[PDB]
RNA sequence: UAAACGAUGUCGACUUGGAGGUUGUGCCCUUGAGGCGUGGCUUCCGGAGCUAACGCGUUAAGUCGACCGCCUGGGGAGUAC
């Protein structure tokens, strides 16, 4: 996961945020560990989950004014 | 009738095999009142990776409509033919048979990109000109 | 200071260019120099540092690793390099800024590490 | 004026491109890196349907040798 | 068999909704995975009401309806019989 996609102009040192777009994830990332076929259903699925904090976060900039923190 | 979009592709010294097969299973289609709406083939062309060795293979698309039972003795026989390497049949649901997407580079392929050579005229004996052997 | 020598004549492989492979685990690292088509030019690793343990696997380890084999290789005499990258482990950066060092341009930083098709079950590691 | 109906960059900000075709090897590389991979759909915000068929359709696909399967053969 | 479930039986009637994910579909620079029109699962949010408390709230843990399953201190016993 150096990333194969190469580097404007290249160096020795691999700018590896702005080569990768979805690598490693899933694929190289559960090292070492007994492989479950069905477990990412309940196990990972947590998109529900950031969605509350997305919202919750919007709120909340409106709040602070309110209150006069702000 | 239900739509199959079968492709399959064909190892070049065993290709000559398949061009009796295929005009056997054309027939076995527009006998069932099913259509062959094109039947494309496109030349050899490079496999990436290899398939039951050779890094080429010679491509043959149908656009097949065809009843179900047709389909039933069709895919058992190309899946065990020897020519064949492999073969994929696609789904009913939002399917094409017409206008092809790759019609454009299939001729570029036939007309420029081929490999021009003998094991290749064994290609083109096995494509939309079949020649085959008398048993 | 200049000599007045004989005519020097020897032959290993002759190469001029090559590709290197680097193996790379959380134990150690395995940098493997060879020829274009692919054949072994020599090897070298963070083990065969004599670091032992761990420490095999580390940037400051990759690093020696890299010089170790990079040096040998003369001898094959290759002038030009690229690398071929297979792993998660450590030394992302260290063991090819170390290859630049042996006097060697590295403009392919070329990741082929192996995907399969979720191979063989892994150790189980620790009972929770 | 009225009735429209896709245009252009009208219904959705992203295209849906293609659903289970697979023997063109560019409509799917509107979703395959040179990496050699598929796309998550939290990343692009794809709706669900056409990435579905089309994650049925790359594997039809990489079957047949008509792209890479994996990332050593880059 | 169990952690057979939003630890919550079934099916059905009734009780302010907004918005997301995403789909059938009327209308729209389909300019907004959006809006409005109307269904769909799915998910955030909270009112009337209910709770020991968390929590639920139109996918109830609300108002109810009929009929079923099942419980009545713990250990020893999910075994004995």
């Amino acid at each position: 996961p150096v990333i194969k996609v190469r580097e404007n102009e290249p160096f020795d040192v691999a700018l590896r945020r702005f080569k990768r777009s979805c690598e490693k994830a899933g694929v190289l990332a559960e090292v070492r560990r007994r492989e479950f076929y069905e477990k990412p259903t309940t196990e990972r699925k947590r998109a529900k989950a950031s969605a509350v904090k997305r919202h919750a976060k919007k709120l909340a900039r409106e709040n602070a004014r309110r209150t006069r923190l702000y | 009738m239900r739509h199959y979009e079968i492709v399959f592709m064909v190892h070049p010294d065993q290709s000559e095999q398949v061009p009796g097969m295929i005009e056997r299973y054309t027939a076995a289609i527009t006998g069932a009142e099913g259509k062959i709406h094109r039947l494309e083939d496109w030349g050899r062309r490079q496999l990436a990776y290899p398939i039951n060795k050779l890094h080429k293979a010679h491509y043959v698309l149908m656009n097949v409509e065809a009843p179900q039972e047709v389909i039933d003795e069709l895919e058992t026989t190309f899946r065990f033919n020897d020519a064949v390497i492999r073969s994929m049949v696609m789904r009913t649901k939002h399917a094409v048979t017409e206008a092809s997407p790759m019609v454009k580079a299939k001729d570029e392929r036939r007309e420029r990109r081929d490999d021009f050579a003998n094991e290749t005229a064994d290609d083109a004996e096995a494509g939309d000109s079949e020649e085959e052997e008398e048993e | 200071a200049k000599a007045p020598i004989r005519a020097r004549k020897r032959v290993r492989k002759q190469v001029s260019d090559g590709v290197a492979h680097i193996h790379a685990s959380f134990n150690n690292t395995i940098v493997t120099i060879t020829d274009r088509q692919g054949n072994a030019l020599g090897w070298a690793t963070a083990g065969g540092s004599g670091f032992r343990g761990s420490r095999k696997s580390t940037p400051f380890a990759a690093q020696v690793a890299a010089e170790r084999c990079a040096d040998a290789v003369k001898e094959y005499g290759i002038k030009n390099l690229e690398v071929m990258v297979k792993g998660p482990g450590p030394g992302r950066e260290s063991t090819i800024r170390a290859l630049n060092a042996a006097g060697f341009r590295i403009t392919n930083i070329t990741d082929v590490t192996p995907i399969p098709h979720n191979g063989c079950r892994p150790p189980k590691k620790r009972r929770v | 004026a009225r009735y429209f109906r896709r245009r252009k960059f009208c219904r959705f900000t992203a295209e849906g491109v293609q659903e289970i075709d697979y023997k063109d090897i560019a409509t799917l590389k509107n979703y395959i890196t040179e990496s050699g991979k598929i796309v998550p759909s939290r990343i692009t915000g794809t709706r669900a349907k056409y990435q579905r068929q089309l994650a049925r359709a790359i594997k039809r696909a990489r079957y047949l040798s008509l792209l890479p399967y994996t990332d050593r053969h880059q």
